[PDB]
């Protein structure tokens, strides 16, 4: 533990030198001539493993960590070299590991407000690698977050940022991260649904991740993509625009086919979709008549899930007391 | 969606 203790000493002296500069407004540090990058690479290493997670909570890591990356982030921004890259992709894995279950340093990252915009930036880095990272500790901080931390996670613009995000990314890898950061989001506050749903090209690529063809054979962005859209359905249901989004890329007959899904997590974000869209539209209501949505949500109503059972009852009576006209024997 | 290690 005092190899630990020696590198987290080198980290804070340098953020300290920084901080300096910083006030003074000596040359600017630089993070190669403190050999950080090396550092940060080796506390990340330690922080996969339980027993060194636990040293380096008791040296304030996830602190020395965090301000490291946000002084470095405020010092260069996004016009900055690949050692700095390098040193920030570092310190985010640590993060990751270091914020997962762990209240306190959940708490801890998102106070610190200045931190949570650099986190916010990264985003946008040239590095699809380090938008992945950055997502990963959005992720863990976005679930069970007590009510500070969820209104610093939406002032510091996360949500947008996140979304943003997902329109562009190539690798799965990436996506899987930005998908989950987003869907624990979704679930915080009607606001980060509205902002979901405002993002150009949001909806349709939500859409699009229902039939995601994953390589590596799991159901991740399925699941996902799913569970932001059904959190962020309760406000779809409202605009006629967002409904027909979803109608023209194909939504209803696909939230259909996750009823047969062994994931039920799939079966319980398309029930929680369904109920919230047959709600009102009477064309919707009888697009899904039509697809014999009754009979398929009748098969759920007895399901042991709470919200399974729930939500394909309440999807079933939407659809029972509004039968299209066309079905009364006809006329 | 839950929380992980980095992956």
């Amino acid at each position: 533990h005092h190899h630990m203790l020696h590198l987290l000493e080198q980290i804070r002296a340098y953020c300290e030198t920084c901080w300096e500069w910083q006030e003074a407004h000596n040359p600017m540090p630089a993070p190669v001539e403190h050999q950080i990058c090396p550092a940060v690479c080796v506390l990340m290493k330690l922080s996969f493993d339980e027993e060194h997670r636990h040293a380096m909570n008791e040296l304030g890591g996830l602190q020395a960590i965090a301000e490291l990356l946000q002084v470095d982030c405020e010092m260069y921004g996004l016009t900055n070299d690949h050692y700095s890259i390098t040193l920030r992709r570092y310190a985010g894995m640590a993060l990751t590991n270091l914020t997962f279950g762990d209240v306190a340093n959940k708490a801890t990252l998102c106070s610190m407000k200045g931190c949570m915009r650099a986190l916010v930036a990264q985003l946008k880095s040239e590095s699809e690698d380090l938008q992945q990272v950055i997502a990963s500790v959005l992720r863990n901080l976005s679930w069970r977050a007590d009510v500070n931390s969820k209104k610093t996670l939406r002032e510091v613009g996360s949500v947008k940022a996140l979304m943003e995000c997902a329109l562009e990314v190539k690798k799965e890898s990436t996506l899987k991260s930005v998908l989950s950061a987003l869907w624990n989001l979704s679930a915080h506050c009607t606001e980060n649904k509205a902002d979901i749903c405002a993002v150009d090209g949001a909806l349709a690529f939500l859409v699009g991740t229902l039939t995601y063809r994953s390589q590596t054979n799991t159901l991740a962005i399925i699941e996902s993509g799913g569970g932001i859209l059904r959190n962020v359905s309760s406000l779809i249901a409202t605009n006629e625009d967002h409904r027909q989004i979803l109608r023209e890329n194909n939504c209803l007959q696909t939230l259909l086919q996750h009823l047969k899904s062994h994931s039920l997590t799939i079966v319980s974000n398309a029930c929680g979709t369904l109920w919230n869209l047959s709600a009102r539209n009477p064309k919707d209501q009888e697009a899904l008549w039509d697809m014999g949505a009754v009979s398929m949500l009748k098969n759920l109503i007895h399901s042991k899930h709470k919200m399974i059972a729930m939500g394909s009852a309440a999807a079933l009576r939407n659809l029972m007391a509004n039968r299209p006209a066309k079905y009364k024997d006809a006329n | 969606a839950g929380e992980a290690a980095y992956e």
